[PDB]
């Protein structure tokens, strides 16, 4: 098979930068290289075919050249809804393969979490269970910590969004799930948020 | 406009087998061929196999031949993928592509929106969709989160909307979590101005297509 080899395996630039990526080839493919874009939660799209042709409808900021084993794709003035990953792929010789895909985030101003918290609903209670949610929305960078606290200090569990196409941000939802009872028992119930936007770490809490 | 509409998602136990439908239209289908490329979760994707719609010849990657069938039926515009004697490793979501008019150029022009294909011993279970109801603690200087938590719920996925589809600036639906029970739980959550709480109604669809669960619930402040 041919192997295609994409770099860099992720990066992260600016609003207006200009991005370019890399493909190669393990052998000469001529100009049988095309390049998609797979947003988050989308199936891929074509951005580029044989090498260099643009697509019908895809935005003139993004091009492509090469032939024979080296392969670029260029983003020439990056865009927030330019978030995703990309793939070449090659059609010299079956099986199509493609390369491994390049994460291209973009890089923004430093942003706080919101931090939130929910107690569990009466209907959720009512079944036995209790789930309390945390949530820390729109922050960058992506790095965050969440300690839970029960009655002023194991078993939460975290979830990140992809970066936000909109505002370049990623959201965190939290969920500390406890019995009905050991819910009843405890009266205080506070997540701890720490972040880089923080000057320091954030406690919201609730009594239950 | 060209739509390539794909079968729901389903889970399968090991040793079975899975049927992807592909339902194609706004094209003369018999005029194209169509690809199966499949992705499994956070991986790159991989060139299952072509069908020629007119005719219906195959050809299949080395590594799905035995256990790939693909077919079609011109007088429905419908391509099938069929994979069986399922492993762990199959799970993952399958695209249906089409390039463009041969007259080679193989790059695809069209994408479904993918089937997950999972393969478990684990059985269907709906979810369970409970309100996370704005209060004066998910409230932000006039900005309001609300939300709905999908818990208990198996295979992946559920697709949740606000108001029937109205509603999507602030919205962000999470990653599923693997609880320890084997089930999956996710939250939906959306921010709003504190202003609209009394006048505005949000109601958050959860649609979960494996066990046909539709739940609208309305979410109101505490």
């Amino acid at each position: 098979d041919i192997q295609l080899t994409q770099s860099p395996s992720s990066l992260s630039a600016s609003v207006g930068d200009r991005v370019t990526i890399t493909c190669q080839a393990s052998q000469d493919i001529s100009n049988y290289l095309n390049w998609y874009q797979q947003r988050p939660g989308k199936a891929p799209k074509l951005l580029i075919y044989d090498a260099s042709n643009l697509e019908t409808g895809v935005p003139s900021r993004f091009s492509g050249s090469g032939s024979g084993t080296d392969f670029t794709f260029t983003i020439s003035s990056l865009q927030p809804e330019d978030i995703a990953t990309y793939y070449c792929q090659q059609y010299d010789n079956p099986p199509l393969t493609f390369g491994g895909g390049t994460k291209l985030e973009i890089k923004r101003t430093v942003a706080a979490p919101s931090v939130f918290i929910f107690p569990p609903s009466d209907e959720q209670l009512k079944s036995g269970t209790a789930s309390v949610v945390c949530l820390l929305n729109n922050f960058y960078p992506r790095e965050a910590k969440v300690q839970w606290k029960v009655d002023n200090a194991g078993n939460s569990q975290e979830s990140v969004t992809e970066q936000d196409s909109k505002d370049s941000t990623y959201s965190l939802s939290s969920t500390l799930t406890l019995s009905k009872a050991d819910y009843e028992k405890h009266k205080v119930y506070a997540c701890e948020v720490t972040h880089q936007g923080l000057s320091s770490p954030v406690t919201k809490s609730f009594n239950r | 406009q060209v739509q390539l509409v794909q079968s729901g998602a389903e889970v399968k136990k090991p040793g079975a087998s899975v049927k992807v439908s592909c339902k194609a239209s706004g094209y003369t289908f018999t005029s194209y061929y169509m690809h199966w490329v499949r992705q499994a979760p956070g991986q790159g994707l991989e060139w299952m196999g072509i069908i020629n719609s007119s005719g219906g010849s195959t050809s299949y990657a080395q590594k799905f031949q035995g256990r790939v069938t693909m077919t079609r039926d011109t007088s429905t515009s419908t391509v099938y993928m069929e994979l069986s004697s399922l492993r762990s490793e199959d799970t993952a979501v399958y695209y249906c592509a089409r390039p463009p008019r041969n007259y080679r150029a193989e790059y695809f022009q069209h994408w479904g929106q993918g089937t997950l294909v999972t393969v478990s011993s684990a059985s269907t279970k709906g979810p369970s969709v409970f309100p996370l109801a704005p209060s004066s603690k998910s409230t932000s200087g006039g900005t309001a989160a609300l939300g709905c938590l999908v818990k208990d719920y198996f295979p992946e996925p559920v697709t949740v909307s606000w108001n029937s589809g109205a509603l999507t600036s602030g919205v962000h639906t999470f990653p599923a979590v693997l609880q320890s029970s084997g089930l999956y739980s996710l939250s939906s959550v959306v921010t709003v101005p504190s202003s609209s709480l009394g006048t505005q109604t949000y109601i958050c669809n959860v649609n979960h297509k494996p066990s046909n669960t539709k739940v609208d619930k309305r979410v109101e402040p505490k």
